[PDB]
């Protein structure tokens, strides 16, 4: 299990 | 500061449309057999300043050969052009090299693989190999979609002036300057034609 | 006569003017040229003239009257100019101007005399080797342009021969130079020993290259003359090129004498240490000479890696356990490591060969590995900078040794690309392409480490991918950034079906990224969609634990807000990739409905059009009501082309309504061809409706292609699309027939058509004729409907033949016009469907035995066969089918000399009663190559006959008969007892 | 670079030959309305990709009208009467196609709000 990473790419963004 | 540049390969290769894409733009969809020779003086602009190549389109069809190697006297670049949807055109390219380097025997060369805009490709890519042993540049090229349709010359530049960071440049534009009815004829007349590849992206 | 001083105007004009001068007077010089009898003239400019452009032009006039007029001459004309070259290349050997200022006029007379001995050489000239070597001592100028003479015959022997001579003409003159080597090559190796002169020496060395080609082994290893190449002739830079490309060739000679051993072992080590005292050490940069270009150092460092690799792929075993040669295989290796670097595609793929056939080597043979471990630690490093995006071929070969060196070393290639990584964070690499070309290579060595490590790799290397986006500013390097992760992750695919919470997050966020506006980033989220569902479609289907759906129908159900800023074509790639995942659910109701909720958005769409539009309808002239249908057929064929045979319920839902608009849409096409000419075809309103009737096409091509039940396609698919499509393709003017209506009905008939007798003569009477009038004219217009008509007539032939039979007489004899029409096309595709439908029906015929229709046939067509594949095999336009049209003419020639022709060929009126099929062909035969050839020989075309049918049923030697006829056609007075050559 | 850019678009551009009565490729690349910093005229320049060869160099005059194709929503036709991209200003027919129908309809307002600023 690693949801430590999925909440960090969940916050992956490209605009600000 | 002018060189002779000879351009052969095989007949229908695409030599002659070649050329003709770098002096007008233009892309000629008819196959019209160059018959002996065509010069054709081509110039480019680098950071070196201008250079000029004194084109010899040749003939690849046998009964058109005209002089044949007696075109190749005093060049001092080449290409060499096959068809990338034609194996026969790359078997010939050992007999197109043979006779040229025993007129012109330390001159740069290109190895160009025409036509790889076409879909059904008959040549692959790690099938050629000939440019290996003989020193040969190779591109693969298309003059329909203009795809590295500036590289050839750019290396033959880069080769005949000697310095290896040549680059291609923006000519300067001129500022623009500022009884007719036959213009508005011929003009109705080319709205009625339509415009070729209407379905190409651009 | 000529007026020679003119004509050294003439050629002046020509090579030095310009403009129309020039071009006039290029017309006149060929018109100079190939005048049949102006190699008489060829005596007086060779003597008077002082323009060597003009000895040029006149030596070629010479050579093509040597090669292909040669024995027509009378005798003492023969040896009128034998004398003369003989005489002319002497006289330019001792004017020491003449032979250092014009050499291409020495080549060039070279050359001529070559052209001679192969036409006199050694019968009626057994004096020239041991003449030509008694010259050599004479003047070193003769000794120099001997070798170039020596150079030029062993060229034309062994190395071109094969094209230009005949089978029986090249062995003769390979066997005359092999019994007369021993000569040549005691004077070479004297020449190499004794100097001293440079331009004599690299003529000779020249000439040794040609030599290797075929030579035996023992004048090369049971002589000095390799310790000569690999230590005298690598220092002087004159000699280094050519001398390299002689040690190259050595090392692919034709071995098991431990003495062969050393010798190649020897040469290796004198060249390499040559090389680092005289060239450059093995440390040097070899990236920045290659870029600086002085000189020759491009071509030299060419050479070395051809060198390097050639004798490293073959002898690379007999350095490998001595330890006295350690050094110099590792030193070898790292020249090749130093080449690789080099910033030059073409010699990156030669060298990245090699390192291939190594790695292998590595990951095969036992206790090799570990004798590379630092140069493949360095291999490591090369290839993962210089990754390039998924030439399509360089990637494959760049992932294949990659994935081969991780095998090797797990641990090293981790954290190769983790340093490397880190890198990238702190900035000092930075770049959009350095970033790029690293995540290609993490993703590139996918699914090679072990599951748990591979789970700890991705982690890491996700975790710190994610950091770079949050600390970097601005769009351009953000969406650099998150189109490499996601690149990663799709790269991956073993980890994410492991790991379900981490997948669903990822594809949530392609989601999120398909509303972006930014430039690549919705066709980034989309591609990279596709490319996770099919390698994770299981995952999608089932209910995942701890969730309440399969989350294919959370998908589904809000498509339409996930796709609302998409284009069409990414629409299309979404409803594609739904379709996979549909077909891992293998519960037949269950796909049905999910298929059903899938179509939802286009079916309602498909129905409102349908109905306000057959209830008007005008409505298809709107631009944009004809691009809402094209879009709704669309996204059915993007479903339709990944479900296959699972589509068929929705494909009933719209099949017959479907085919109504196709008939609507053909009237307005129609239409407005009446209203406005030939030139609506080009509009775009017309443009849009014959994109529906493409679009219908291939949706119902796209299915057929892949159905299962086939008696459903018969049943209730072929009557309502054959009634829709051949009608109105029939009755449209040339211009307005659509060419897709040829390739569904091949479609239709490769998968059914064994079923439909009557459905495929309803083909043929509709399109044979009529399109066949389309491109009987010429070999250019309507390229496509050209194509397609040879494909459907293929496969046609192959699938119901009897649909020929019922053709009528006058059909019948079209159907074999258009088979030979096809034989004279140069386009590719059309030329070998011709060939095989030729082939394809003569065993068609032979099959049927001995019946009215199979005995009519041979009476009727047999020989127009004959001479049609003998039309295309000897008129040198044709020769990219040189094998299909000799197997078809072998197919032809045997079917007589085995009597499966029962009727006579001919007419009993024309020749005495009782003679077989065998002996009327071989007249036929005769009488058509005298009529068409009248330049050979009654004895030439009766032995090539002679030695064609008994050779009727061995396909290579065949071929080779045939290529001999195209050598002697080319020529006058070629000997007939050459096709006694086997 | 004594000027600035008013608009700039992807484009393909064709002159009719007319002594034969087919269109022939002139240029592909991108097609910029400059506008003179000193004298406010606005102009057509257009450069070939890569090589960079100037396939199009004409003042935008109020004079000329853009007429579409029969065969093309994406595509306007003008006659041209001085453009000096080859040297010597001689007349053209020209054609011009982008790549979508809303870029045609971009150009064509441009090309018109500079034909009024052409005339101050
Ligand atoms: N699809 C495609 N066709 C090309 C390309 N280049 C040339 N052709 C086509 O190939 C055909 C041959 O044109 P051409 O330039 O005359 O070839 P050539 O080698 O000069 N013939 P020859 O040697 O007999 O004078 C033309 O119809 C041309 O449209 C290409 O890049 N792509
Ligand atoms: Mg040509």
């Amino acid at each position: 299990n690693l949801n430590e990473l999925a909440l960090k790419l969940a916050g992956l963004d490209i605009d600000e | 500061v002018q060189f002779k540049l000879v351009l052969v390969g095989d007949g229908g290769t695409g030599k002659t449309t070649f050329v003709k894409r770098h002096l007008t733009g233009e892309f000629e969809k008819k196959y019209v057999a160059t018959l002996g020779v065509e010069v054709h003086p081509l110039v480019f602009h680098t950071n070196r300043g201008p250079i000029k190549f004194n084109v010899w389109d040749t003939a690849g069809q046998e009964k058109f050969g005209g002089l044949r190697d007696g075109y190749y006297i005093q060049a001092q670049c080449a290409i060499i052009m096959f068809d990338v949807t034609s194996r026969v055109t790359y078997k010939n390219v050992p007999n197109w090299h043979r006779d040229l380097v025993r007129v012109c025997e330390n001159i740069p060369i290109v190895l160009c693989g025409n036509k790889v805009d076409i879909k059904d490709r008959k040549v692959k890519a790690k099938s050629i190999v000939f440019h290996r042993k003989k020193n040969l540049q190779y591109y693969d090229i298309s003059a329909k979609s203009n795809y590295n349709f500036e590289k050839p010359f750019l290396w033959l530049a880069r080769k005949l002036i000697g310095d290896p960071n040549l680059e291609f440049v923006a000519m300067p534009a001129l500022a623009p300057p500022e009884l007719a009815a036959q213009y508005e004829h011929d003009l109705e007349v080319a709205q009625t034609t339509a415009l070729p590849d209407e379905d190409d992206d651009l | 006569d000529l007026d020679i001083a003119l004509l050294d105007q003439v050629v002046s004009t020509f090579y030095q003017g310009s403009g129309v001068q020039q071009k006039q007077a290029q017309e006149i010089l060929t018109k100079f040229q190939d005048n049949p009898d102006a190699w008489q003239k060829a005596d007086q400019i060779l003597q008077f003239s002082t323009n060597p452009q003009s000895k040029f032009i006149a030596l070629s006039i010479l050579d093509k009257l040597i090669t292909r007029k040669w024995k027509l001459l009378p005798n003492d004309h023969r040896i009128g100019i034998r004398n003369f070259v003989v005489g002319m290349i002497i006289s330019m050997c001792q004017d020491d101007e003449v032979f250092k200022t014009q050499k291409n006029l020495i080549n060039k007379s070279d050359l001529t005399l070559v052209q001679i001995l192969k036409q006199e050489w050694p019968q009626n000239w057994p004096e020239f080797i041991p003449e030509l070597i008694g010259s050599s001592s004479s003047s070193v100028n003769v000794c120099e342009n001997n070798m170039i003479v020596l150079k030029l015959l062993s060229e034309e022997v062994f190395d071109f021969s094969a094209e230009q001579m005949t089978q029986a003409k090249a062995l003769h003159l390979k066997n005359s130079m092999s019994k007369e080597f021993e000569q040549i090559f005691k004077l070479c190796f004297q020449v190499l020993e004794q100097g001293s002169s440079s331009s004599l020496i690299v003529a000779t060395l020249e000439s040794l290259l040609r030599y290797l080609h075929w030579i035996p082994y023992r004048y090369i290893y049971e002589t000095n003359i390799l310790e000569l190449l690999s230590t005298k002739f690598m220092t002087s830079p004159d000699t280094r090129a050519i001398t390299l490309k002689c040690l190259t060739e050595v090392s692919n000679l034709k071995q098991d004498n431990d003495l062969i051993k050393r010798q190649t072992v020897l040469f290796f080590q004198n060249t390499l240490q040559q090389i680092a005292t005289s060239v450059m050490p093995v440390t040097a940069d070899l990236k920045a000479t290659y870029a600086n270009a002085n000189g020759n150092d491009q071509s030299f460092l060419q050479d070395l890696a051809m060198f390097l690799t050639t004798y490293l792929a073959r002898n690379r075993a007999l350095l490998e356990s001595d330890e006295s040669l350690r050094e110099l295989l590792l030193n070898a290796h790292q020249y090749l490591i130093q080449l690789s670097k080099i910033e030059e595609r073409e010699l990156f793929k030669t060298t990245l060969d090699y390192w291939h056939n190594l790695v292998a080597d590595l990951f095969y043979e036992p206790l090799k590995k570990h004798i590379y471990e630092e140069i493949c630690s360095q291999l490591r490093l090369v290839i993962i900078e210089n990754m390039v995006r998924p030439t399509i071929q360089l990637y494959k070969s760049e992932r294949e040794v990659l994935v081969y060196l991780t095998h090797l070393n797990v641990i090293d290639t981790e954290e190769i690309m983790i340093s490397k990584l880190a890198r990238q964070i702190d900035g000092s690499e930075w770049s959009w392409h350095n970033i790029n070309t690293l995540s290609w290579a993490i993703g590139s060595i996918s699914g090679t480490m072990s599951e748990d490590t591979e789970k700890r790799f991705v982690v890491t290397v996700i975790k710190d991918l994610l950091g770079l986006c949050e600390q970097k500013r601005g769009k351009d390097n953000k969406a650099v950034v998150a189109s490499d992760i996601m690149y990663v992750v799709g790269q991956y695919p073993r980890f994410l079906k492991a790991h379900w919470n981490f997948l669903r997050t990822v594809i949530l966020k392609l989601f999120e990224f398909m509303h972006e506006t930014h430039e690549g980033v919705q066709d980034m989220a989309c591609d990279t969609f596709i490319k996770i569902v099919q390698k994770c479609k299981y995952h999608f289907v089932i209910q995942q634990p701890r969730e309440s759906e399969p989350f294919i129908q959370t998908i589904i159900r809000d498509i339409q807000k996930t796709t609302a800023d998409l284009q069409p074509q990414q629409v299309h790639t979404f409803y594609k990739a739904c379709g996979i995942i549909i077909s891992e659910e293998r519960s037949v109701a269950e796909r049905n409905r999910l298929l059903s909720d899938l179509m939802q958005l286009p079916n309602m769409a498909w129905d409102t059009i349908v109905e306000q539009s057959t209830a008007n309808p005008t409505l298809l002239l709107d631009s944009e009501t004809v691009k809402i249908i094209a879009n709704i057929i669309k996204t059915n064929v993007a479903v339709c082309t990944s479900m296959g045979a699972d589509f068929y319920p929705q494909l009933g839902h719209i099949y017959y309504n479907m085919l109504q608009l196709y008939r609507a849409v053909s009237s307005m096409i129609s239409a407005q061809v009446a209203a406005e000419g030939l030139i609506a075809t080009k509009t775009p309103k017309v443009r849009g409706l014959r994109t529906i009737k493409k679009e219908i096409l291939k949706l119902v091509e796209t299915y057929i292609s892949k159905a299962r039940n086939l008696d459903d396609v018969v049943k209730v698919l072929v009557e309502p699309l054959l009634n829709a499509v051949l009608e109105d393709y029939m009755n449209n003017v040339p211009d307005a027939r659509d060419a897709e209506v040829l390739n569904c009905m091949t479609t239709v008939v490769e998968k059914v058509g064994h079923m439909i007798p009557q459905g495929v003569i309803l083909i043929l009477q509709s399109v044979f004729e009529c399109t066949l009038d389309m491109i009987n004219k010429d070999f250019t217009e309507y390229p496509e409907h050209r194509v397609e008509f040879y494909k459907l007539l293929k496969v046609i032939n192959e699938k119901s033949f009897a649909a020929f039979l019922e053709l009528p007489p006058a059909a019948f004899k079209l159907f074999v016009d258009a088979i030979c029409w096809a034989f004279k096309h140069n386009n590719r595709d059309v030329e070998v469907n011709g060939l095989q439908i030729a082939l394809d029906l003569v065993k068609n015929i032979e099959r049927m035995g001995n019946v009215p229709f199979a005995n009519e046939f041979h009476k009727n067509y047999f020989f127009i066969f004959v001479s049609e594949t003998f039309f295309v095999l000897t008129d040198s336009d044709h020769k990219s089918g040189f094998s299909k049209q000799a197997l078809l003419l072998m197919k032809l020639i045997s079917l007589v000399y085995d009597n499966k022709i029962s009727v006579p060929l001919y007419q009993e009126a024309e020749v005495p009663q009782g003679t077989s099929n065998q002996v009327y062909l071989s007249q036929y035969l005769a009488n058509m190559l005298s009529n068409a050839f009248p330049h050979l020989t009654s004895e030439q075309i009766a032995s090539f006959l002679s030695a064609l049918t008994k050779q009727c049923k061995d396909l290579v030697v065949f071929k080779g008969t045939l290529r001999d006829f195209l050598v002697q056609i080319k020529e006058v007075g070629g000997d007939p007892t050459d096709y006694l050559f086997a | 670079e004594d000027e600035e850019v008013l608009y700039k678009v992807r484009a393909k551009l064709f002159r009719f030959d007319a002594d034969a009565k087919e269109w022939k490729e002139r240029g592909t690349g991108d097609c910029k309305f400059l506008k003179n910093k000193k004298t406010n005229k606005v102009r057509i320049l257009m450069r070939r990709d890569k090589t960079l060869k100037i396939c199009a160099n004409h003042i935008i005059a109020p004079e000329y009208t853009l007429k579409p194709n029969v065969g093309s929503d994406r595509s306007w036709v003008y006659a041209c009467t001085a453009d000096i991209a080859e040297g010597e200003a001689e007349a053209f027919t020209f054609a011009i196609r982008f790549g979508s129908k809303e870029n045609a309809d971009k150009f064509k307002e441009e090309f018109e709000k500079a034909q009024e600023i052409n005339k101050k």
